[PDB]
């Protein structure tokens, strides 16, 4: 304290996760288990019309809509997978109508 | 079917063990390639790509 000359310098010291995580969890959710997704109710609906305008006054056994579910969930599982191969392949990650068009015209169906 | 089991700890064959054997396998994926199993679902895969960082 005492020093007026040339002084000593020293001495003095809600979560949100990012969009993809869930996605993600969720698909592997779905590629362990194998029950049905498309809701039964709905879908017998649905096909009991497809049906009427085939012919008139038909009755479906309960085990024909499931076959018919079984068949038809497998078929969009698997264009699903045809359909990100071709959006992966267009250097993009999001599926477009034009991949669905894509895979179904290398398949055939026309 | 009955590898597939015991992997998954059960002592009954469920279609889902089916499923896994057939597919895995390469020759009896080839022999059953235009035939789907009741109850089967898919393998777990995902892409490279899809994949975070």
């Amino acid at each position: 304290t005492m020093q007026t000359a040339r002084k000593s310098t020293g001495g003095k010291a809600p979560h949100r996760y990012r969009p993809g995580t869930v996605a993600l969890r969720e698909i592997r959710r779905y590629q362990k288990s194998t029950e049905l997704l498309i809701r039964k109710l709905p879908f017998q609906r649905l096909v009991r019309e497809i049906a009427q305008d085939f012919k008139t006054d038909l009755r479906f056994q309960s085990s024909a809509v499931m076959a018919l579910q079984e068949a038809s969930e497998a078929y969009l599982v698997a264009l699903f997978e045809d359909t990100n191969l071709c959006a992966i392949h267009a250097k993009r990650v999001t599926i477009m109508p034009k991949d669905i068009q894509l895979a179904r015209r290398i398949r055939g169906e026309r | 079917a009955g590898n597939a089991a015991r992997d998954n700890k059960k002592t009954r064959i469920i279609p889902r063990h089916l499923q896994l054997a057939v597919r895995n396998d390469e020759e009896l994926n080839k022999l059953l390639g235009r035939v789907t199993i009741a109850q089967g679902g898919v393998l777990p895969n995902i892409q490279s790509v899809l994949l975070p960082k």
